[PDB]
C-alpha cells in the first residue's frame, strides 16, 4: 500500500436570493485538513490550523493577493452566475412516479431535477403518515435525483391507495393509484 | 454556511502518487465539466452544459502547477504526514423501477473515498463487463473525501446477475457489492 | 462567455528582474545556460524569446517551482528549471545557429502583470575563428569648434570587432557620464559585402570648453566586448579573444 | 491567436503626436499592456488597460480599447526625444496569462534644433591609430547625411546629444579614413 499526500484547493461560491447575497470561500487543504481559508464575509485570510499561520500572515500582508481574493466574489461568483448558473437553474426534469408492492407499498419517484420534492400517501382519500417511511434524497450523479417513500399497509378489497407528488416542474400534482387486486 | 445554491468553481485536486491531478467545476453538487489535463481539453460529461459557457483548459494547468508547488511546501510543514486510507462505502441500486425486458441503468456509488485512487469495474455472471460502462469524476465532499459513481446500462433478465467490484487501499481485498433483479 | 475560476496562489530576488550576462557568444554544438533572477516574491516567471526586429515570443511559464505551460519550447534541446520558485535557468543543449536571439525573463506578482529583465543575447556562431575584440581610440576636440561654439566634442572609435555587440561608455574623473553623450544606435560593417565583416562603432562626448580646458579632467572611452571565456580552447595564431574591456583615454588641455 | 500591430516604423516631429494601432484575434482577451523597448534593453511596461474600461490616460500617454472591434491603441502626445524606442502591444486572457505580442513599432522622434549652425571640424589624431576623423555637427535634423561611397572611408548616421543644464541639443555625424588623400572639407552633404 503506497504512501500518498493530497492537496486540495477549493473555490466555493454561495448564493442566496438570486445574487442579492453572494459569499465566496476558498479552502486550502492538506490531505483532509483545511489549513487556511479566505471567506469574503471575513475579508482576510484566516489560519485554520497552526500550519496555516505563516501562510495567512504573509498573504494578508500582500495587497495584490488580498485584493485578488476580495475581487473573487464579482470576478468569479457573480460572473459565473450570469454566464452559467442562471441557465442551469432553469433546468426542470419531471419525476416519474411508480407504485410497486415490496405488506408494503413502494412509491418510487425517479429522474427529477431540481431536488425540491413533496410526496404524500393516501388511503381512500385520507392521508397516511403513521405507516410511512422515506429515504433521504438520492443523487444519481447524472443531474437527476430519486426518492423512495414506503407505506406499511394491510390491503382490504375495495381500498384505493394513492401516491401524490409535487415538484417545481409540475403545474399540477402527479397522482398514481394502486388497488387491492 | 446557509445558501440557496453552492458552486465549486475550482475543485483543484493534486496528489503525490503518480503524481496526478484533477480539475472540475460543480454546481449544487453535480459535475458541470472536467479538464482532461493530458489532452489539455475541457470536457463535459453531460454535453448539455457545453451550451452553458466555455472554459479555457489552460486555467486548470496553471492551478495544477500551483498545486504541485504548494503540496511540496505543505508536505514539509506537516512533517511528511501521509494520507490515511479510508474505508470506502459501496451501494448498488438501479436508476428507475426495474422491469424485465425494459432497458435500465445500474448505479454504483462509491462513497468516503480517500485518497482519491480507486478501481471500479462491473461483473456480469462473475465476468468483467466492458460495454455500457461510464463514470463520474471524483466528486468533492464537505469533509474533503470524495465519492465516485459508475454506471452500467443493462437489459434486466433472469440470465444476468451483476456485481460492482471496487479496489482501494482502505480495503484488504476487492469489495464486491452484488445486485440482482 | 467563458466561465471564470478561482486562481490558486503559490506559497512561500531583488527589486528588478536581473539577467546576466547581457551577451553570450558560443559556437554550434555547445551547451548553454541562461539565468534569471526574479523580483522578490513574484510567484510567476516567464521566458520569452525575441528575434531581430520582432516581438517577444512565449517559451515557458512557471507558477512557483511548477511549470504552468511549456507549450512554447521550440524543441527538446530546450529545458528550464526553477528549483526553488525564485531563480530560473533556461538550458539549451547542442546549440544551433537558429537559436540566436535575445532571451527575456519576465516575472509577475500573481501571473498577469509582467515585468521584463534586460535580456541575454545569445549569439551562436559557426565557429569562433572570426571572433575579434575591438580596438579603441579617442580623438581630442577641434580647436576650431572650441573657438566657434565654446564647446568641445571628443570622439571615440571602436573598430575591428566581431560579433557586433559591445557596450560603449564614457567616464570622467572616475564616474560614468550620460549628459553630452551619444553613441551610434547601430554599428557599421567595415566590409558590407562580407558576412564575416568585422564592425565599427563611434560615440561622441561633448563638454563645455572650460571643462575641456581644465587639465585635471580625465576622460575615458570604455568598450565592453563579449567573447570567449578563460576555459574555452583556442588554437589560432593570435591572442584568445576573451570577453574584456578595451579603452582609450584623454586629459583636458590647458590651452 | 495573434496580435497585429501597425505601423512597423514611424517618424514624428518632436512635439507632435504619435499613434500606434493593434488588433487581436481572441475575444476572450481581457488584459492589454504596452511595452517600450530601448536598444540593448528590456521591454518596459509603460501602461495597460483591461476589458472593463474603454480609455486610460497617464501623463503624455493614452490607451484606448474597443472590445467589439477588437482594436486597441496607444497615443503619445507632444513626443519628446526620449520617446524614441520600439513599442509593443500585447494581450492575454483570464485563463491564459501568457502574453502574445504585436510585431512592434520603431518610433523615431525627430529632434527640433533651435539654432542650427552646421559645420565640419577635424579632430586631433590619436597616437594609437592611423585614422583621421571629421565631425559634422550642429546641423538641422532635416539635413541629409549619406553613407560612404568609398570603401576606405566610414561615415556614421546622425545621433543627437543633450547637454543637461545648458538647454542645448545637437546632432552630429562622424567620418573617418586612413587614406592619405582624405579631406574633411566636403567629406559629407548638403545646404
Amino acid at each position: 500500500s503506497p504512501e500518498d499526500f493530497v492537496y486540495q484547493f477549493k473555490g466555493l461560491c454561495y448564493f442566496t436570493n438570486g445574487t442579492e447575497r453572494v459569499r465566496g470561500v476558498t479552502r486550502h487543504i492538506y490531505n483532509r485538513e483545511e489549513y487556511v481559508r479566505f471567506d469574503s464575509d471575513v475579508g482576510v485570510y484566516r489560519a485554520v490550523t497552526p500550519q496555516g499561520r505563516p501562510v495567512a500572515e504573509y498573504w494578508n500582508s500582500q495587497k495584490e493577493v488580498l485584493e485578488g481574493a476580495r475581487a473573487s466574489v464579482d470576478r468569479v461568483c457573480r460572473h459565473n452566475y450570469e454566464v452559467a448558473y442562471r441557465g442551469i437553474l432553469q433546468r426542470r426534469v419531471e419525476p416519474t412516479v411508480t407504485i410497486s408492492p415490496s405488506n408494503l407499498l413502494i412509491c418510487s419517484v425517479t429522474d427529477f431535477y431540481p431536488s425540491q420534492i413533496k410526496v404524500r400517501w393516501f388511503r381512500n382519500d385520507q392521508e397516511e403518515t403513521a405507516g410511512v417511511v422515506s429515504t433521504p434524497l438520492i443523487r444519481n450523479g447524472d443531474w437527476t435525483f430519486q426518492i423512495l417513500v414506503m407505506l406499511e399497509m394491510t390491503p382490504q378489497r375495495g381500498d384505493v391507495y394513492t401516491c401524490h407528488v409535487e415538484h417545481p416542474s409540475l403545474q399540477s400534482p402527479i397522482t398514481v393509484e394502486w388497488r387491492a387486486q | 454556511i446557509v445558501a440557496d445554491h453552492v458552486a465549486s468553481c475550482g475543485v483543484n485536486l493534486y496528489q503525490f502518487y503518480g503524481p496526478s491531478g484533477q480539475y472540475t467545476h460543480e454546481f449544487d453538487g453535480d459535475e458541470q465539466f472536467y479538464v482532461d489535463l493530458e489532452r489539455k481539453e475541457t470536457a463535459w460529461r453531460w454535453p448539455e452544459f457545453s451550451k452553458f459557457g466555455g472554459f479555457d483548459p489552460q486555467g486548470a494547468l496553471r492551478n495544477m502547477a500551483v498545486a504541485k508547488h504548494n503540496l511540496n511546501i505543505m508536505i514539509k510543514r506537516y512533517n511528511s504526514t501521509a494520507a490515511t486510507n479510508e474505508v470506502p462505502e459501496v451501494t448498488v441500486f438501479s436508476k428507475s423501477p426495474v422491469t424485465l425486458g425494459q432497458p435500465n441503468t445500474l448505479i454504483c456509488l462509491v462513497d468516503n473515498i480517500f485518497p482519491p485512487v480507486v478501481n471500479i469495474t462491473w461483473l456480469s455472471n462473475g465476468q468483467s463487463v466492458t460495454e455500457g460502462v461510464s463514470e463520474t469524476s471524483f466528486l468533492s465532499k464537505s469533509d474533503h473525501s470524495f465519492f465516485k459513481i459508475s454506471y452500467l446500462t443493462f437489459l434486466p433478465s433472469a440470465d444476468e446477475i451483476y456485481d460492482c467490484k471496487v479496489e482501494h487501499w482502505g480495503l484488504d481485498q476487492p469489495l464486491l457489492k452484488h445486485w440482482e433483479p | 462567455q467563458l466561465v471564470h475560476f478561482v486562481r490558486d496562489f503559490a506559497q512561500l530576488g531583488g527589486a528588478g528582474v536581473s539577467q546576466t550576462p547581457s551577451n553570450k557568444v558560443t559556437e554550434k554544438g555547445k551547451y548553454v545556460e541562461l539565468r534569471c533572477d526574479p523580483i522578490s516574491g513574484h510567484t510567476a516567471l516567464y521566458w520569452y524569446r525575441q528575434s531581430l526586429g520582432q516581438g517577444p515570443e512565449f517559451l515557458i511559464y512557471f507558477q512557483g517551482t511548477g511549470a504552468a505551460d511549456d507549450s512554447g519550447l521550440p524543441n527538446d534541446r530546450f529545458f528550464a528549471v526553477r528549483p526553488e520558485g525564485s531563480v530560473s535557468t533556461l538550458k539549451i543543449q547542442r546549440t544551433e545557429r537558429g537559436d540566436s536571439a535575445v532571451y527575456l525573463c519576465a516575472t509577475s506578482a500573481l501571473g498577469d502583470t509582467q515585468y521584463f529583465g534586460p535580456g541575454t543575447r545569445l549569439t551562436v556562431l559557426e565557429d569562433l575563428k572570426n571572433v575579434f575584440p575591438p580596438e579603441v581610440a579617442v580623438f581630442e576636440p577641434s580647436e576650431a569648434e572650441i573657438s566657434h561654439t565654446q564647446k568641445a566634442t571628443l570622439v571615440c572609435l571602436a573598430t575591428g570587432f566581431y560579433p557586433d555587440h559591445v557596450e560603449l561608455s564614457w567616464w570622467v574623473n572616475g564616474k560614468e557620464v550620460h549628459s553630452g553623450v551619444c553613441t551610434d544606435p547601430q554599428p557599421l560593417k567595415e566590409q558590407p559585402a562580407l558576412n564575416d565583416s568585422r564592425y565599427s562603432l563611434s560615440s561622441r562626448l561633448r563638454v563645455s570648453a572650460t571643462f575641456w580646458q581644465n587639465p585635471r579632467n580625465h576622460f575615458r572611452c570604455q568598450v565592453q566586448f563579449y567573447g570567449l571565456s578563460e576555459n574555452d580552447e583556442w588554437t589560432q595564431d593570435r591572442a584568445k579573444p576573451v570577453t574584456q574591456i578595451v579603452s582609450a583615454e584623454a586629459w583636458g588641455r590647458a590651452d | 491567436e495573434n496580435v497585429e500591430q501597425h505601423p512597423s516604423t514611424l517618424s514624428v516631429q518632436e512635439g507632435d503626436s504619435a499613434v500606434i494601432k493593434c488588433t487581436y484575434s481572441d475575444s476572450a482577451s481581457n488584459y492589454f499592456p504596452w511595452y517600450k523597448q530601448e536598444l540593448g534593453k528590456r521591454p518596459q511596461l509603460i501602461i495597460d488597460i483591461r476589458s472593463n474600461v474603454g480609455e486610460k490616460k497617464d501623463q503624455r500617454i493614452a490607451v484606448t480599447l474597443n472590445k467589439t472591434a477588437k482594436h486597441f491603441s496607444l497615443h503619445i502626445t507632444e513626443t519628446q526625444p526620449e520617446d524614441s524606442a520600439v513599442y509593443f502591444c500585447a494581450a492575454s486572457s483570464f485563463g491564459n496569462e501568457k502574453l502574445t505580442f504585436g510585431t512592434g513599432t520603431r518610433l523615431t522622434i525627430i529632434p527640433n534644433i533651435q539654432n542650427p549652425d552646421p559645420a565640419v571640424y577635424q579632430l586631433r589624431d590619436s597616437k594609437s591609430s592611423d585614422k583621421s576623423v571629421c565631425l559634422f555637427t550642429d546641423f538641422d535634423s532635416q539635413t541629409n547625411v549619406s553613407q560612404s561611397k568609398d570603401s576606405d572611408v566610414y561615415i556614421t548616421d546622425k545621433c543627437v546629444l543633450d547637454m543637461r543644464s545648458m538647454d542645448f541639443k545637437s546632432n552630429s555625424a562622424v567620418a573617418w579614413s586612413n587614406k592619405s588623400d582624405f579631406a574633411c572639407a566636403n567629406a559629407f552633404n548638403n545646404s
